């Protein structure tokens, strides 16, 4: 799930750079969604969970901004 | 976590 979480967000970032909000959104929601599921299942501590949460919360905001841009 | 977790679930669905 870790690789899928990173590989997903990684593809979303590149997409956003190539004027691909659509492909970037699907990859973003897929990455963040997989990240959260990984935390609820397994985690290290509040510290680590925080770093993963902040990165997810920020990624989620960008998603809604993309879907809204085209919508 | 529930904040973004909820808004995220709505995005996909």
């Amino acid at each position: 799930t870790l690789q899928k979480a990173i590989d997903l967000v990684t593809k979303a970032t590149e997409e956003d750079k190539a004027k691909n909000y659509e492909e970037a959104l699907r990859l973003y929601q897929h990455a963040v969604e997989y990240f959260l599921h990984a935390i609820k299942y397994e985690a290290h501590s509040d510290k680590a969970k925080e770093s993963i949460r902040a990165k997810c919360v920020q990624y989620l905001d960008r998603a809604e901004k993309l879907k809204d841009y085209l919508r | 976590e529930d904040q973004l977790s909820r808004r995220l679930a709505a995005l996909r669905n």
